[PDB]
């Protein structure tokens, strides 16, 4: 039910591409899932465990500024996306 | 056998 219309960053657009988005405008929810699609795809969490993400060799830990970070900090993760986008003035 | 909010990715 995460709706907000939300425009990335320039950073946080690059890693969208990475998975094939290429739009300027997303709602949160597509923005959240195709994080977890990228971290998927470039193979950046712990396949011992998989909550573990380790982000300091790749772009990801440019947007989060921190070399590596659990899942289970849900404040932090949406904390650093919110500040890698613009929340759209006209919502719906 | 990623798992990330509401998700599921292997």
């Amino acid at each position: 039910e995460q709706e907000t219309l939300v425009r990335p960053k320039p950073l946080l657009l690059k890693l969208l591409k990475s998975v094939g988005a290429q739009k300027d405008t997303y709602t949160m929810k597509e923005v959240l899932f195709y994080l977890g699609q990228y971290i998927m795809t470039k193979r950046l969490y712990d396949e011992k465990q998989q909550h573990i993400v380790y982000c300091s060799n790749d772009l990801l830990g440019d947007l989060f500024g921190v070399p590596s970070f659990s899942v289970k900090e849900h404040r932090k993760i949406y904390t650093m996306i919110y500040r890698n986008l613009v929340v759209v003035n006209q919502q719906e | 056998p990623f798992e990330w909010l509401d998700w599921e990715f292997x």
